[PDB]
């Protein structure tokens, strides 16, 4: 009875935290898109 | 002749009259108010040549003379060159020649090889065995164990072998290519070993053509004199880093990662020549540098391609103290397959990195958890995972200085034996102790009664 | 007539040549071929397809007053050519008249009928899950060492319909293993292999696949089935995004052109099935993806998976853990579906996905045995012995029949008696049985396109008698209970 | 010859004329300050300027001196603080010195080189067993803030008391008379060359201060005799030229920084070598350092320097915070010289002690997680050894102490004493062999060997005071 | 607009794929010398997106209902392509294996499906 | 050690130990919690929350926003309120004793009232 509550709050947090981690991957993601193509722009811009 | 407009690093711009333009890739010299070899790059306009210098450009003034040699640059070629040591231009650092252009052997030409090269090292013979004349790689990442590695394959292989060999040091140590040289002459491997140098001192010219110079002399011993040939380049990557900072200064617009456009190309037209033909077969054995551990990586993911057994060193193993640290899963060869290596082999390799795959798969859960909630069969290949970690680890012989015991060799039937027993689960009992650092199967029986 | 005014990288700038075609074949003086990409205002920006060492400013350049075209036929059957279609391998040259363009327009809408033709690959995780048909467009996209060249030639070898396999961006040791590969099994004679290596410039690259593409078409119009295998797409936008950078073509996601997508998308559409009254033929795309750290959201991979008509995605993970061939399930698809199936795999495979589906999400239950109910318990030794079936070794492709009664056995739970490890050496001895001596069943499937209700009652016989015979590796053995 | 300025701005300057001046040429502006002469165009001359730009303006007058960057070098510098072109900011009178060097010079050659092979005694014993440093070798030190980077170097140029070299490179000023005032209450100032670059100054200052503070070097390296230099730190001598280079208009790549920003670093540490017997015999070990970010060793700067030093000292926050000082991460560092750095004494004894440590590492994530007897000894010794690691600030230790500390623990002499009191029994222990067992020390310091004799003489020596404990 | 305006009838407009417009959006605006935004989108991805999503609508006359198919790059919602999307939408209808494998036609997810108007 | 004392520096370097160990075991405390670790860090992770709230202080500035008016804590106060926390004087002592409070007194007055 006591380990029914104990795992059932366990994967709770465990929800919890993916949905945590699956928004900070997706924030890196497009920020890594954003970041590499600035820097790629800025190179073809300095020259013409 | 001609005459210097512009300099920017590296990278010079010479005028010529009218019609007698230099070719490209052809050396050009200019005095210093030393001699500096320009090559030949792009052809700008109005008789103007932008051209790569081989060496450090400090000195230099406009309307500098500069002669054409109307020809690329030419290193010497045959069995003068062993046990010498030159440079990217291929004169002589310790007190006929061919261009270094060239183009590969055709398709005709190329013979697959499926042929074993017995290391003596039980991780690599068994997960991942070399290929005699194939392309052998050491992917890690920053201060891993790469160089380590490749001194390593040099000491146990070289010495056995009645062919030639050729080092070429692009962009890498100079107090290594010191220790390289007295640990050659020690072991009186010198004449029978030929050394090119462009270390990271030099510009990025050097470090670009560097590899084509020790190639060239590999290519002839290949081609002309009828030897296998070893090739040994440490490290590849800085060719290909070289590539992106001459490509930036050029005025190429930079491709992913701030990495030159035509990385691919370059790569392939340097890596396509390191082959063993029908005639004659070449054994290269590189060293490749992994940025930020990142196997994603332009540099490092293009190479991949090119070679028929790969040796990938990671940190995580490094960490534990597992030498070599040999990723066992990510780490592959061509020639693993039941054909070549006969039935056994491969079920035992296959069954070892079953048994790793599952470990790996649950370190996620016996972080938090632990080893408790497993189950009685996943508890035991844990166990079993563990040493097998452990057993892959083994003493090199170039590795005195720093564990302090001897290296030791172990034969292809000790290997299989060993791995054999290990997953039947014949040494259950012994420690964990037992496996670390070991040889042969004596040496484990023999540490476990110590402990 | 033209002069090159700036020559370096592969890429020359003409003066002159004032009424020249876009993307016309272009010679320099030394015998190298040209393609002039940008006709700008004041000159002619060219890629080179071949050596540009002896290609200097002020030499000349001719118009041949032609847009890319490369020879085609029968020919090609059982040799090795680059882009151009000029011999590599060295067994002559090759005689063929008939020619056809590089860039051509594919099938309209109503020059296209609804694919329903299966192209069996001989691997049963692909021909019974993730079917492909007669002009169907199935990537084959995972990590490097995922086995994605493996289930192309494997495809080839079970054809013994034309082949063509694109090498792009490939070291030459591998294209003559290749070779070999198809030599030994046999396969070569109705096998093209376009080759543009790592060594080529990037223009041989961009033009591989269109090359093979072409070929194929030449048997499409004529009411013939191809195959063609791009290995790999990966590289070739790799090699199109250095010409476009060198060109000063502006970049965008991951540095590649505006045009990337477009690149992929009008080759991969010029594989179809043609209508009745264009004959019917038809020409299958096998195109490869090389993802990184399995980023199947990555910029090139997500502009493939959005042409082509399903995906196999290959893991890592499955394929050292033993899965081989490494198809991921659940992310895998096809988008014809039971449309490109014989009705005899329609049936079995039917609710093999939905069995396997119930699988993954129990699995983890498995650990902890004797701890669940009946049901559950019967679901997951039945699902653990259906991933053994899935599993295949390499070139050994399997006919449809043999495939058929290897699903039967797993999902009607013939094996559920046999232990999981003695599953597969089981489906190997029980086909080599059939093959003698019931000849009748497997003939009876290839003829019908269906399981009768004798070949079941047949089939249920055989697997009795033969697990009485069995000898199992591991432990006792057992039949029945 | 003369020029005139057409363009200024953000300490850069286009000139017209000098036609035929040098590439990296010094040039002097007519209130006095310097330039350098990097770019030379068709119809221009781009110049940094090395100093303050608030009077350099268009049609001012500029000239050339016919040199490449040199900088003056002697005994004279030795306990003199000093910015990059070679003036005294501390003010104690001018630096009498004739001979003079170039900035940018050429790196021994293979031939001209011979393998490390004497050790180099930081007094830390972390270092000194784990990771040991040779003459001649590089050895970066590699950590986030506040992790004690500047320290180890500091304890390291205390241990000295061959020629110091400390290059501050943009650091605030209060640190560096800081630093300065550490060298003095120690007494290890006079042997001791400061070279500051601080943050006020101009990205110039900062892009030279570590070659300047390298030439210093080379003089004492080439005449045979023995040269520790340290870069504090080359973070923001990367963050300088990527300044100067994104100024000039040169195209960037990965973190914003030029195609040579790994080809800047290797020319400065390659420099650093032990010479060959023909050429003296002289060394030049370097101590660069690197300003980690969250501790990512996988960035670009980071990983560009740990491929061209010989191994790496990796500093944790987590480590430091938790007791362990210094925190140097054992699985991650290493030191790629080796046992050659180190007397026999010291390498028989600490052999496998990088290992063993490693081990235990992976043991105690592991343990977290009934165990055998096997594994329990290891914690046990593991978790007493990490104890001896532990030193306080500015205490080095000499050579002879800290092999009878480690052999001490390796051997496996506190397993019996709590892990809390390994701390003090090490002080008490080492004050006791000091007043009456110093022959051992002496022998040790000799000899540079653990003798047989001395083996069963520490035994003995050990039980004893362990009575007495 | 035509069907809608002059003939006064509810007409249906099926999109598929409404995601591949603001794709070639980008496609055309990188070639064209526009500098990329987030994600490597166009600049003007919202701009483009609302003329085009605005014009369908509502008007006094009659209406025009658009049963819009709409790509999610990476399973990734935050994403600016259909992030910018979902500001225009009303309902969505989400059809799940599960309750077609069961026989449910149509197989609308009942919980997961949603409209805006139900208050 | 050489300005602020040995005994101050003692006490800093203890007091970050603590919290050190507690930051290291919020992955595992996320999931399973307090139950699965062991006796010994059951009692630091205790001492460890306790430690936070008490770092937590009313600010003069802030009466507008808190309510009650500030405090001010001498340096000796300070050095001796977590000496006491850290040898475990205190572990009867609620969670929310420690919450904004300044001096000892406030905390044992506070102590009674709940
Ligand atoms: N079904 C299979 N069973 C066993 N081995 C396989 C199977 N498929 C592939 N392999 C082996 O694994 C390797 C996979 O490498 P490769 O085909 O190059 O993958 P990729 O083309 O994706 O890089 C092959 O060399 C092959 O020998
Ligand atoms: N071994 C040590 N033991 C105790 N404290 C140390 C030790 N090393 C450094 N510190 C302290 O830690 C702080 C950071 O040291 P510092 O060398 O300035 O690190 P960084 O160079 O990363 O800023 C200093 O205040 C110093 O007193
Ligand atoms: N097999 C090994 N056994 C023991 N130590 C090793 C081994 N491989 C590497 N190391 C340690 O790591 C260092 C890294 O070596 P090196 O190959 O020079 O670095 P890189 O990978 O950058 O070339 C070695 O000098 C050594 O100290
Ligand atoms: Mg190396
Ligand atoms: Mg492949
Ligand atoms: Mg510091």
């Amino acid at each position: 009875a006591s380990r029914r509550r104990a795992m059932k709050s366990a994967t709770d947090n465990a929800d919890d935290l993916i949905k945590a981690l699956t928004l900070a991957a997706n924030r890196e993601r497009q920020a890594q898109i954003t970041q590499e193509i600035s820097e790629i722009v800025g190179g073809a811009n300095a020259l013409a | 002749a001609g005459r210097v407009v512009r300099i920017t690093g590296p990278v010079v711009d010479v005028e010529f009259p009218r019609g007698s333009v230099p070719e490209l890739f052809n050396a050009l010299h200019a005095e210093i108010t030393k001699t500096l070899t320009l090559e030949v790059a792009q052809h700008l306009g109005d008789s103007l040549v932008r051209c790569i210098s081989m060496q450090p450009t400090d000195g230099l003034v406009r309307g500098v003379e500069v002669t054409d040699t109307g020809a690329s640059i030419s290193v010497p070629v045959g069995d003068g060159v062993k046990g010498h040591v030159f440079n990217a231009l291929g004169d002589c650092l310790d007190d006929e020649h061919w261009s270094i252009h060239r183009k590969p052997p055709a398709f005709s030409d190329l013979e697959p090889r499926t042929e074993m090269l017995e290391t003596g090292l039980k991780v690599v013979d068994l997960l991942t065995p070399y290929v005699r004349g194939g392309k052998i790689a050491l992917f890690g990442g920053a201060g891993v164990g790469k160089t380590v590695l490749i001194q390593e394959m040099i000491n146990r292989i070289a010495r056995n072998f009645g062919g030639t060999s050729v080092f070429a040091g692009v962009g890498e140590r100079t107090r290594e290519g010191n220790d390289l040289w007295v640990e050659l002459a020690d072991a009186n491997v010198l004449k029978d070993t030929a050394l090119v140098f462009g270390q990271m001192d030099e510009p990025p010219g050097t470090r670009m053509r560097v590899a084509l110079s020790a190639l060239t002399m590999a290519e002839f011993f290949r081609d002309e004199q009828g030897q296998d040939v070893l090739l040994f380049i440490d490290n590849i990557f800085r060719f290909t880093q070289a590539g992106s900072e001459v490509s930036t200064l050029l005025g190429r617009m930079p491709s992913a990662v701030g990495y030159q456009p035509t990385l691919a190309d370059e790569m392939g037209e340097l890596q396509e020549r390191i082959t063993s033909t029908r005639g004659r077969s070449i054994t290269s054995m590189q060293a490749v540098y992994v940025p930020a551990d990142d196997y994603t990586d332009p540099a490092p993911a293009t190479t991949f391609a090119h070679l028929d057994a790969t040796t990938e060193l990671s940190r995580a193993v490094f960490s534990k103290g597992i030498f070599p640290a040999v990723d066992p899963l990510a780490s592959s060869s061509t020639i693993l397959d039941p054909a070549i290596v006969g039935d056994e082999h491969y079920r035992v390799a296959q069954e070892v990195i079953r048994i790793l795959q599952r470990y790996k798969d649950l370190q996620d859960i016996i972080a938090i958890l632990g080893i408790d909630e497993l189950s009685e069969e996943d508890k035991q290949l844990v166990n079993r995972a563990r040493r097998i970690e452990r057993f892959l680890s083994q003493n090199m012989m170039a590795a005195e200085q720093f564990t302090g015991q001897p290296g030791s060799t172990v034969p292809l039937k000790e290997t299989i034996e060993a791995f054999d027993k290990l997953t039947k689960g014949e040494f259950d009992h012994l420690p964990e102790q037992a496996f670390f650092l070991i040889g042969g199967l004596d040496d484990l029986a023999k540490k476990a009664e110590s402990l | 007539i033209g002069t090159v005014i700036d020559a370096g990288d592969g890429i020359a700038h003409v003066e002159g040549l004032p009424s020249v075609m876009t993307q016309e074949l272009l010679e320099f003086p030394g015998g190298v071929l040209g393609v002039a990409l940008n006709l700008d205002e004041h000159s002619v920006g060219a890629v080179i397809l071949g050596e540009f060492e002896k290609i200097e400013e002020g030499q000349q350049v001719k118009r041949t007053g032609e847009v890319l075209s490369v020879p085609v036929g029968d020919a090609f059957l059982g040799r090795v050519v680059n882009p151009l279609g000029q011999p590599i391998d060295g067994q002559g040259d090759i005689a063929a008249e008939t020619r056809r363009a590089l860039e051509l327009q594919a099938p309209s809408v109503v020059q296209r009928q609804s694919v329903s033709e299966p192209l069996q690959t001989g691997i049963k995780a692909i021909d019974a899950m993730t079917p492909i048909g007669r002009g169907q467009r199935q990537l084959i996209i995972g990590d490097r060492k995922t086995g994605k060249t493996a289930v192309c030639v494997d495809t080839i070898l079970n054809q013994r319909v034309r082949c063509v396999y694109v090498a792009i961006g490939q070291k030459g040791t591998t294209i003559a293993s290749v070779k070999r590969a198809l030599e030994e099994g046999g396969a070569m004679e109705y096998t093209t292999i376009v080759a543009a290596p790592a060594s080529d410039a990037a223009g041989f690259k961009w033009l591989a696949p269109y090359t093979g593409s072409a070929i194929g078409q030449h048997w499409m119009y004529n009411g013939k089935h191809v195959l063609i295998v791009f290995d790999d797409l990966s590289k070739q936008a790799d090699a199109y995004r250095a010409i476009s950078l060198l060109l000063r073509r502006p970049p965008g996601r991951e540095a590649f052109p505006g045009d990337v997508f477009y690149l992929h998308s009008r080759l991969l559409e010029r594989c179809a099935k043609l209508s009745d009254e264009l004959g019917g033929g038809s020409m299958t795309g096998l195109p490869i993806i090389e993802t990184k750290a399995n980023d199947i959201s990555a910029f090139i991979p997500t502009n493939v998976i959005s042409i082509t008509d399903g995906q196999c995605f290959l893991e890592s993970d499955l394929f050292n853990q033993g899965v081989r061939p490494a198809i991921n399930v659940g992310v895998s698809v096809s988008r014809v579906g039971g449309a490109a199936q014989i009705k005899a795999m329609k049936e079995v495979a039917g609710s093999l996905r939905l069995d396997l589906s119930q699988y993954r999400e129990l699995e983890a239950f498995a650990a902890f045995a004797s701890d669940l109910d009946a049901a559950s318990k019967a679901q997951l030794d039945r699902g653990a012995r259906l991933v053994e079936l899935l599993k295949q070794p390499q070139y050994s492709p399997l006919a449809v029949e043999e495939q058929v009664v290897a699903i039967f056995l797993g999902t009607q739970g013939h094996l559920d008696s046999v232990p999981v490890e003695d599953v597969q050496r089981f489906e190997s001895e029980l086909l080599e049985h059939v093959k003698a001596s019931h000849s009748d069943i497997f003939d009876g499937i290839r003829e019908t396109k269906k399981l009768s209700e004798e070949a079941e009652e047949k089939l249920v016989s055989v697997i009795n008698e033969f697990k009485k015979g069995f000898x199992x590796x591991x432990x006792x053995x057992x039949x029945x209970x």
